[PDB]
């Protein structure tokens, strides 16, 4: 599968997502951004079935933006993830389920704390310090189980991810073409344009 | 499971063992398999447990409403007809196999229903994995014009054949007697020939044995 | 199962064994396969017990409502209702039904509705797993306009043979005589027909 | 199509003491939901102070035990009546089992005796020869119900010294033959309560430097 | 690997104080067709053993030939063939069990369920079972096929455990066996009314009764039963 | 199962877990997944319990026969190939094994060979084999240096199997450590995860998720 | 494939002297991959406790469903739902999805506020109620739990004692199951108070 | 099929076929080998019963078994070919399974074994 | 296919229809199913034509070599050779064979070897797809020690019924009479037996 | 599959073979040499079934070396490839066929010409200017159909391969971990140790 990683440090949540989009024998694109901003402080990454993936991300984005406008308020990260979980949980028992896994990284301005939610296509949600979807988790959970620390700074988090991406670029069979990294904190969502060699 | 139905001179009796199993594991060593459709119409089921139980309460609910509407006592043939038409509609997907018995203004009745919706009438019946052990007994001792006492014995002996010889059955024997002129009498654990012997030792642990990482009080009040 | 219906001088007679099996196990050894859908219109069932019972019950319902509005139905009409149910629902049914009835105008009649849902009027009909074994016997011994005694004998011998070779048939032999005189139920135990 | 394997139920248990060892097994033999026998020995004395039980598909268990007993016989013939040590028997069993790696003896086997230092020893095998020496082991139908219990009561797993803040583990003092027989009996009465393939009787074989002794206890027959 | 064609149903047996009793009907089924009626499924070997066989008939006949050969072969150069060195029930069984397991092990089974009944030279009763998988077991009562489900429950009410053997007489036992055969005739659709029964007594020897028939059957209550629920006539 | 072996400045480190399974059933927590072929030869086991145990014990007998015949210790290359060629004869029959043959010889120096039932035979410096392999690779790969001290190397190997025992449902029990120098292998104990985990957590401050 | 073996997990309930205990492990994995060691499976509505094993998404969904129903129930009835009543509510809610069931193994534990009588019950995935007086088990290590409970259990244990028994039952059963464990939490319930303890256990 | 025991013991304890085999060697052209401190030299003599041969193609007396080992002989030429071929095959097989060429003792022990075997197998001299 | 063998006073008679089909197509309408393996030992074949012919040919070979060495073989011996071939090769054969022969000592005898390869000695036997339809008829009409004329009639009526209900049977009815007097071949055409 | 490429220029044959050895979710080795020298002037590369691959390569090597010693001569490239083809052709109809594809690059000292033979596991042999096994061919045949020239020098050949490897590292889904390049010419076989950045 594609690489979808997330790590929650002291005051931010960082999401790293592979850039490759491959079909059969060809890597069609190497600059794919597997993410959608749901609200100024909530970001969602996704991996899964070819078309379902974006259709789901955009459908969720549309709903959150609608709520924001209607209520002139921003739902908390926990609120948004519960909404996403329910959508997936409905889907799994529908005619053709959405085959999409997501990571929701958000900064809760009311609690002043970053939050990372991992949710699979079945609607299985869990809140974690770090998470991953696909085969990635098989090399990153133990890596992070070892190197991760609660009080880490955003900069330490990025170095921690770099350690993850290097492990993946070493042992994973596929060429996922690097990752796009985004930070979610009290000031919003920004993209680290320099990870191709940080 | 072992369930049986036996007609006697002035009524009908049903019995069943009390073992509930999930695969080869005994989940409930003393469940009650004898269900009530109405005060004097009792039922025993085998097969998908949730199904026998649900189908019994559904028809039981409608039988009550029908009784209130017609100002008449519920009839066994009504429970039979409603159960069978329901089961038939679900083409056997509702795995309920039952033996329904009871007394009503028209007399005493004994019927068997199968998951697909077919019904049977008889003087003695058995269903369940213990079906064959019980029937071997019934075919060996049944006779026409049994007395209430003989019936209780015959039915009780039938469940025992199942308890002892069938792995899908065991524990106790539950009985329910329905006599034409009286109230139905439910005899829970009419027999208890399988009491666990006193254990050889007590495994009460010395307090402190279990390592605890964190503790706290839980708020129940609002 | 071994079932048959035979028309004769005074009307028609239905007969059947009483064995119902689920595999090699005899679930019921005294089953009553002669089913009444109207006073003088009965049927013998074969195939799925759940199916034939559901069919019979619906037919009975239709004939009862028919009677209420247009009076007593002809045996042909009863066979028609069975047919409609069996044909239209052929994909989800496994039912072989023999309809037999006595009319004052038409006397005794026999209609057989096999698996497909087609209808066949006949002097007599046999069906059920045990029937294959008596096609030869019945064909050689059947005569039209037999007497009640002769018909009861033809059926008793035919079925005793069916019971003899077919493990799915057995128990007692039940019969229902349908004539202007009324309805008569007959039963014959093993110890009698086994030695014919 | 033809299935060369069947499941005869049964449960076996082996515990090793400091200078003794025991191998126990219920005496019930089943096929599906019927009982074939309430008393069909399943634990055998194979000579040279070794007891063994091959539980699972009984025909395979019998063929194996029979083949091993004959193995011991020849060991004597070919090595000037030398005694077959338990460790040597274990390796031997491994080759017998692995010999049918492509058409396995469908059994879980356990053997018990004393090692060359007179200490109690238990060895259990995988259907194709995978083996290990252990302090105790449950095999057969109720293995999943009993092993946990043994890890707790024989090897004191998860148990700590009260008041040590779960810092000091419960010391591994060792069990006497009397304390072991209690654990065995309790294990089987528990197994008989929750597993439908366990019951009728319990037969224990105790091995010491003085040989093999046998004790028998009744179990619930339902 | 094969599939049974002509088959024989249950074989039931039990042991009493002085010996063992074994019975089996005389039917040879062909699916649901009760095709053959003069089939003897009880095979006497010598005068202290009777082998009851169920399952595929063609294989049963094969096992018969094997048993006759065992007798012939045991007689060869054996001056004590009808004395100290005659075939013991246990020898006959161990042999058959060996064959049954070898055959299932070659994925070509003799499609049968077998019960060997007899009295050992020291007077001990012998009752052991072996089937197409080579599985074997002993019990005070043994039955195959349907009889396992319906006969054992009845026979065990007479001899529930070993200690009931000495307390059981040939009359009691034979009665239990005959009743069980009737029950099987009621519920087993592959059974026959005709059957054979044999007794191997440590004093009276081997008694082999042929052409027995199930008698005293209750069918009268059938007349009262009509319809399948609501029908009244 | 999780097994690893890696080469470094001080020789070879071999670490394995000790869990045996039968599906989701924990069959044992005390199995030996390392076999001592001889004073300078170790073999690791993963896959089928019986297949590994039986064939690696057989391998030992074959290595011993070589020494009697050639009056010389068998090389790691030739020992690994005996197993590799045996297994290849059975290709298609269903044997299941992921193995590592690790040893020392004046002629080869510290040597590690990965050998599996597919017939694959590979010489290398680092290998992790088993259902938990990736978990071990995660920790081991991101802390490995050719210049680790025997002490640090021994710990990484131990910490890597610990990582795997924690995240892999099919790995666990205890950790068995070994160190290989030109004087042979040196056993470095059996470390129960039951205690090793909490100790490592406290002392290291890692496994920060789990609440203690 | 098997919805009941994907995430793993166990729950067990026991009755004691004027008390009840309900415990569960904390694991949440995806086949061999352990994913979360903080996934609790016990929830409560007023004084009624519910543990749920099986497919995690359904565990979560069912809890939100019962919180929702017990909330409305309280608003209408003007009292908190009792253990016996809740057990019936669970049963009918499960059976209502008879041909598209939630893949769970629910367990109810509590003390009837009016009778003070301890109560526990289990259910299969379609609602069949198992009402034992001693203990109820559920999950991937249920066989092991049945073994431990049948052996370790004895009537009328005092809270402090029932705690040791329930904990040892859970702990040792979980250690023989690859998909259970990774932490555990035990609830000791009494008419007046409820204590919650996190146990220390193997982390492999 | 043919398995007559050709090499058997005689009353004095000799095996004449092996003994006569040596006589065939004595009759063969001479071969010698001497080892230096850093080399080994192999010399052979060339018969002259008939001279008009094509030296280019006529099979030479010293044969390479592998790139680091040679073999010379005295005796029946036809027989020597059989031994050389088997040696060459064993050399490649050894490299294939041991991943190392044969030692000179190993290769010698192999040729010798083949010779011994032909002294106590039926149907062969 | 409809085949039968009936022992009677003077020996035994074999009869058979002459239809061989491949699907609903009649490949041969005048087949000769009465096969001679010895002078007075014949057999009726059912199942795979390739198989039963191969079996018959081998049996004939064995009885010819048997005769050469030990004289005329008993019908029991012939049935035994068939059995050996059918039992031992049950996995690769589909053959139902009825053996009938006349011995001077044993008179007429009938042995039936069904699909599994088991052997059954009987007063008379019927086999083939068409036989199911005459189990009842034959059981009711068979008598031991009938006369040649009666036996030919029993067989002619039985088979005409089998041909009547079974589409796989048909054509003419062939018979072979085996007695001390010798061997007699009989044939009966449709226009005769169709109106019985 | 693995990458196995070959190109015949003016006076040499160059073989490039991927270095990765992957099993399931893990790249077990990144320095694998998928080649065996059959004789001083003949090289064979191979890709295919896990164990069959090397077993076949070494079996062929053993036979060629045996022939060399017996005949004190080196078989021509064409002779060796015909021997290899026959072995594969026998194998395809055996109990368990060798599932191995090979490229045989050799310099025929008698003709003084380089030769490249492509042979699949069925025993299908063809002589070509350039060849490839696996999915590689799908991007390299047309690339070379465009850039290849008969009279190219060894150096031009290497630049041509570099163009191939770059295309593969761009569009192929798998990370084959680069290639090991070897040149076969009148002077034997030598390995270009510097291709990691040529």
């Amino acid at each position: 599968m594609d690489i979808i990683l997330g790590i929650r440090v002291q005051d931010s949540v960082i999401l790293a997502s592979s850039k490759a989009v491959t079909r059969g024998i060809s890597v069609l694109k190497d600059s794919d951004d597997k993410t959608r901003q749901l609200s100024p402080h909530t970001l969602m990454s996704f991996a899964g079935e070819a078309g379902d993936t974006v259709q789901f991300a955009e459908y969720i984005q549309a709903n959150i933006q609608l709520y924001s406008i209607r209520e002139d308020y921003e739902l908390s990260p926990q609120a948004v993830s519960s909404f996403v979980r329910q959508e997936l949980a409905k889907s799994i028992r529908s005619r053709r389920p959405y085959q999409v896994n997501v990571l929701i990284g958000g900064y809760d301005k009311k609690k002043n704390k970053p939050e990372l939610y991992q949710i699979d296509y079945l609607g299985t949600k869990v809140e974690l310090p770090y998470g991953a979807h696909g085969y990635s988790g098989f090399y990153t959970f133990s890596l992070l189980d070892h190197h991760y620390r609660p009080d880490m700074t955003t900069e330490e988090g990025l170095d921690l991810l770099k350690l993850c991406v290097q492990e993946l670029e070493k042992r994973m069979p596929m060429d996922f073409k690097g990752v796009i990294v985004k930070i979610v904190d009290k000031d919003g969502i920004r993209q680290v344009d320099d990870f191709q060699a940080q | 499971t072992t369930i049986v139905g036996v007609k006697f001179n002035n009524g009908v009796v049903i019995a069943a063992d009390t073992r509930s199993t999930q695969g080869p594991i005994v989940a409930d060593k003393n469940c009650a398999k004898l269900h009530r459709i109405s005060p004097k119409i009792w039922c025993a089921g085998a097969g998908t447990a949730a199904d026998t139980e649900a189908v019994t309460q559904l028809i039981g609910s409608n039988i009550e409403l029908h009784s209130l509407y017609t100002s008449r006592e519920p009839r066994v043939v009504s429970a039979l007809q409603m159960l069978k038409q329901h089961l038939f509609k679900y083409q056997g997907h509702i795995g309920a196999y039952l033996i329904v018995a009871g007394v009503d203004p028209t007399g005493s009745h004994l019927f068997s229903i199968h998951a697909h919706g077919s019904t049977d009438v008889g003087y003695y019946l058995s269903l369940g994995s213990g079906s064959l052990a019980a029937m071997a007994v019934l075919e060996s001792h049944w006779k026409q014009d049994l007395t209430k006492e003989e019936a209780i014995k015959l039915a009780s002996d039938a469940i025992q054949a199942g308890i002892w010889n069938d792995l899908g059955s065991g524990s106790n024997v539950d009985v329910c007697v329905m006599e034409i002129g009286k109230d139905a009498e439910y005899l829970r654990n009419y027999l208890t020939p399988n009491v666990r012997e006193e254990k050889q030792k007590s495994y009460k642990f010395p307090r402190g044995t279990t390592a605890v990482l964190k503790e706290s009080i839980v708020n129940i009040c609002d | 199962t071994s079932i048959m219906a035979v028309t004769f001088k005074d009307g028609v007679i239905l007969g059947a064994d009483s064995r119902t099996t689920t595999g090699a196990y005899i679930a019921n050894r005294v089953t009553d396969k002669l089913t009444r859908v109207h006073d003088k219109i009965w049927c013998c069932r074969s195939g799925s017990a759940a199916d034939t019972q559901a069919i019979a019950d619906i037919v009975q319902y239709h004939l009862e409502l028919y009677t209420s509005q247009y009076g007593t139905p002809s045996t042909e009409t009863a066979a028609s209702v069975f047919k409609e149910l069996c044909y239209e629902n052929k994909d989800n049914l496994t039912a072989g039904i023999i309809v037999a009835g006595y009319d004052d105008k038409n006397k005794g009649e026999v209609y057989t509705i096999p698996l497909g849902g087609s209808v066949h009027k006949l002097p007599y009909a046999i069906a059920g797993s045990g029937s294959t074994f008596i096609y030869g016997y019945c064909d050689k011994n059947f005569r039209e306009n037999m007497s009640k005694e002769e018909t009861v004998d033809f059926i008793k011998h035919s079925l005793s043979q069916a019971i003899k070779w077919d493990g799915s048939s057995g128990g007692v032999i039940r019969m229902v005589v349908l004539t202007a005189a009324g309805v008569e139920r007959l039963i014959f135990y093993p110890d009698e027909y086994e030695q014919l | 199509q033809f299935n060369p394997y069947g499941d005869n139920g049964g449960t076996i248990l082996g515990i090793a003491g400091e200078d003794f060892a025991v191998l126990a097994g219920d005496t019930r033999n089943i096929t599906d939901y019927s009982i074939n026998s309430r008393y069909e020995p399943k634990v055998f004395d194979c000579g040279d102070n070794i007891v063994m039980s091959a539980n699972g598909f009984a025909a395979d268990g019998d063929a194996l035990v029979k083949r091993f007993k004959n193995s011991v016989k020849w060991y004597h013939f070919d090595h000037n009546d030398k005694k077959l040590s338990i460790n040597s028997a274990a390796r031997n069993i491994q080759h017998l089992l692995y010999g049918k790696r492509f058409f396995p003896y469908y059994v879980h086997t356990i053997i018990a005796g004393l090692d060359e230092d007179g200490k109690g020893a238990v060895y259990s095998f995988d259907p194709v020869g995978s083996y290990e020496r252990e302090q105790c082991r449950a095999g057969g139908a109720a293995a999943s119900l009993i092993m946990p219990f043994l890890d707790n009561q024989v090897n004191f797993k998860n148990q700590y010294e009260p008041g040590t803040n779960g810092k000091v583990k419960k010391p591994l003092k060792y069990l006497s033959v009397e304390e072991v027989i209690k654990l065995v009996r309790d294990s089987f009465t528990s197994a008989t309560e929750r597993h439908i393939q366990v019951g009728d009787g319990l037969e224990i074989l105790i091995v010491t430097k003085d040989g093999v002794r046998k004790e028998f206890y009744e179990l619930k027959r339902d | 690997t094969q599939q049974p064609i002509v088959t024989g149903t249950s074989v039931i047996s039990m042991k009493y104080d002085n010996g063992v009793i074994i019975a089996a009907d005389n039917l040879g089924s062909y699916g649901s067709l009760l095709r053959f009626n003069g089939v003897e499924r009880l095979i006497p070997v010598g005068d202290n053993t009777v082998v009851g066989i169920s399952g595929d008939i063609s294989d049963m006949q094969h096992i018969e030939r094997l048993l006759k050969d065992l007798v012939t072969e045991n007689a060869y150069d054996n001056p004590l063939a009808d004395a100290e060195e005659a075939l013991e029930p246990s020898y006959i069984f161990e042999y058959l069990a060996t064959v049954m397991y070898q055959r299932r092990s070659k994925m070509n089974p003799l499609w049968n369920a077998i019960i060997v009944a007899g009295v050992q030279s020291n007077g001990d009763q012998f009752l052991r079972y072996v089937n197409l998988l080579g599985v074997t077991y002993s019990s005070p009562t043994l039955a195959t096929g349907f009889g396992a489900h319906m006969a054992n429950p009845l026979l065990r009410k007479v001899v529930d455990r070993e200690s009931d053997i000495p307390k059981t007489t040939v009359q009691v036992a034979e009665e239990a066996i005959v009743n069980a055969m009737r029950v099987l005739y009621y519920r087993d659709a592959r059974s026959s009314r005709n059957f054979s029964l044999a007794i191997i007594d440590k004093n009276t020897g081997l008694t082999f009764k042929k052409n027995l028939q199930v008698e005293n059957m209750k069918w009268d209550f059938a007349k009262d039963i009509k319809g399948y629920g609501t029908q009244k006539i | 199962t999780t097994t690893l072996a890696f080469r470094f400045q001080g020789g070879i480190i071999v670490a394995v877990d000790s869990r045996a399974t039968a599906g989701n059933w924990v069959a044992s927590q005390t199995v030996k997944k390392v076999i001592e072929i001889n004073p300078f030869l170790l073999g690791t086991m993963a896959g089928g319990a019986a297949d590994c145990q039986f064939w690696e014990t057989w391998l030992g007998s074959q290595c011993r026969l070589h020494e009697l015949r050639e009056k010389e210790r068998i090389s790691v290359a030739a020992a690994s190939k005996i197993l590799s060629n045996l297994v290849y004869q059975y290709k298609g029959a269903g044997l299941s094994m992921g193995t590592m043959i690790c040893g020392y010889t004046r002629k080869e120096g510290p040597t590690i060979y990965y050998v599996d039932s597919d017939g694959t035979r590979l010489k290398g410096d680092i290998f992790c084999v088993g259902s938990g392999q990736t978990f071990a690779y995660g920790v081991l790969d991101s802390n490995y240096k050719w210049d680790l001290s025997v002490e640090d190397a021994l710990y990484l190997g131990k910490r890597s199997i610990l990582a795997a025992a924690h995240r892999d449902a099919y790995s666990g029990g205890s950790v068995n450590l070994y160190h290989v120098t030109e004087d042979g292998w040196i056993y470095h104990g059996n470390h129960d995860v039951g205690e090793l985990f909490w100790k490592v957590k406290e002392e290291e401050g890692s496994f920060n998720n789990v609440i203690g | 494939s098997d919805p009941s073996s994907i995430n793993g997990g166990i729950v067990v309930a026991m009755t004691g002297k004027d008390c009840v205990a309900i415990a569960c492990d904390l694991r949440l994995g995806s086949q061999s991959l352990g994913v979360s060691n903080k996934f609790e499976k016990i929830f409560h509505y007023g004084h009624v406790f519910l543990g749920i094993t099986g497919l995690a998404t359904d565990v979560t969904t069912l809890n939100e469903m019962f919180r929702y129903k017990t909330n409305l129930y309280k608003l209408k009835e003007e009292r908190a739902i009792e253990p016996e009543t809740f057990t019936q509510l669970v049963s009918s809610s499960l059976y209502e999805r008879r041909f598209g069931p939630y893949f769970v193994g629910p367990v109810v534990a509590g003390i009837n506020s009016k009778s003070g009588k301890p109560f526990i019950a289990g259910f299969d995935l379609i609602g069949c109620i198992d009402e034992a007086k001693d203990f109820i088990v559920s999950g991937t290590a249920s066989d092991q739990l049945f073994g431990m409970c049948e052996s370790l259990y004895e009537p009328n244990l005092e809270p402090e004692d029932l705690f040791e028994t329930i904990s040892q039952a859970l702990l040792n059963a979980a250690d023989r199951d690859a998909l259970s464990g990774w932490g555990a939490v035990v609830y000791i319930i009494k008419k007046d108070e409820v204590v919650k303890r996190y146990l220390k256990m193997r982390q492999d | 099929g043919y398995d007559r025991a050709l090499s058997i013991f005689s009353p004095d304890g000799h095996i004449f076929q092996v003994e006569y085999a040596l006589e065939a060697v004595k009759r063969g052209t001479c071969a010698v080998g001497v080892k230096g401190k850093n080399c080994v030299v192999l010399g052979c003599e060339r018969r002259s019963t008939l001279k008009l041969q094509d030296t280019r193609i006529t099979p030479s007396k010293v044969s390479k078994i592998d790139s680091h080992v040679v073999l010379s002989f005295s005796g029946l030429n036809a027989d020597s070919r059989i031994l050389i071929e088997k040696a060459r095959v064993e050399a490649q097989s050894h490299r294939l399974t041991l991943e190392d060429p044969v030692t000179v003792e190993y290769l010698t022990r192999y040729v010798a074994g083949v010779q011994q075997r032909y002294t106590q197998s039926g149907g062969v001299r």
